[PDB]
């Protein structure tokens, strides 16, 4: 056996390969990207989680170094490790805007990313458009929409509907995006979920040096430290273009910013496999900040 | 646009 079966899971499919036993992390992902037509590489990467915390193959590593479960088929999830400040822009591909659509609509529908009401239902209502084309009352009557997973239970119980009073928010809405083809529909529905709150945010819980329990805040504009009970609005922030250096050691970080003035901020972290995630995610979202404005 | 990540225990330095 000179190669093992690796399952690679995008949010839209399955597939299979095989993967030679010393290849490395940026072998398989090169093959999994060719083979969708993806050139947009830069934000996502392979994932599987051990032990309830994520994990993603690092590009020069051995994949059977790695500490995945090995029961066949070794298994990763094709998923965007980073999002774009603007996807109306950055997203070029039709293949890359279809997988960051779908996988932000599963945030929103598994209430990972907040979501008021009455976006909930205009993003449903695109969704809709994107899944079925546009409007027929001939072929959509009234119930077409009742095994479909459209609004986030929070939305739902919040206002207590029945699901054809659902059906008729999101369908009156649906009828006026008629003309709208599946990648047009998508992109209305990202722009609008790029701007909700907890949008493309990594969270962490930490604690300051005084031991107060607080969420660090990873993204594409920097990082932000919350109150553990309110992840719409961070109480501190430090843009990548304002963070001289961050230091790492004994589960302690430093942010030191480029205002010499401002003194630094230290956090600690419990979990080592926390903590390199959290630098990889801050090496990486610096990187593609910088590249936006170089 | 880069970075460069250091031992020294790591220092990430960002410019």
């Amino acid at each position: 056996p000179k190669t093992f079966t690796v399952r690679i899971v995008t949010m839209d499919a399955e597939m299979e390969f095989n993967c030679e036993m010393k290849w490395k992390g940026k072998d398989l992902f090169d093959l999994v990207c060719r083979t969708l037509g993806l050139r947009e590489t830069w934000f996502f990467g392979l994932q599987y989680t051990i032990k309830d915390t994520v994990a993603w193959l690092k590009m020069d590593k051995k994949v059977l170094d790695h500490d995945v479960s090995k029961e066949e088929p070794v298994t990763f999830h094709f998923l965007a490790k980073f999002y774009p400040e603007n996807a109306e822009e950055e997203l070029v591909q039709e293949i890359t805007q279809h997988l960051f659509f779908l996988q932000v609509k599963k945030q929103i529908l598994d209430e990972k990313v907040y979501c008021p009401p009455e976006a909930s239902v205009l993003l449903a209502s695109y969704a809709v458009q994107a899944k079925y084309g546009d409007y027929d009352p001939s072929v959509h009557k009234r119930g077409f929409l009742a095994q479909e997973e459209l609004l986030p239970k929070r939305v739902i119980n919040l206002y207590q509907m029945t699901p054809e009073m659902w059906e008729e928010r999101i369908t009156a809405w649906y009828a006026e995006h008629r003309g709208r083809a599946r990648d047009e529909a998508e992109m209305e529905y990202l722009k609008i979920a790029q701007d909700l709150e907890m949008y493309g945010v990594n969270y962490f819980t930490i604690r300051n040096k005084k031991g107060t329990e607080l969420l660090l805040g990873v993204d594409a504009l920097g990082l932000h430290i919350y109150d553990p009970e309110n992840r719409l609005t961070p109480k501190i922030s430090f843009p990548w273009n304002e963070i001289r250096n961050i230091s790492y050691s004994d589960k302690e970080f430093t942010i030191k910013p480029l205002d010499k003035k401002i003194d630094v901020f230290k956090f600690n972290s419990s979990k080592l496999r926390v903590n390199k995630l959290i630098l990889q995610l801050c090496i990486g979202n610096h990187d593609l900040f910088m590249r936006r404005r170089k | 646009e880069e970075v460069e990540l250091i031992l020294g225990d790591i220092i990430l330095s960002l410019n």
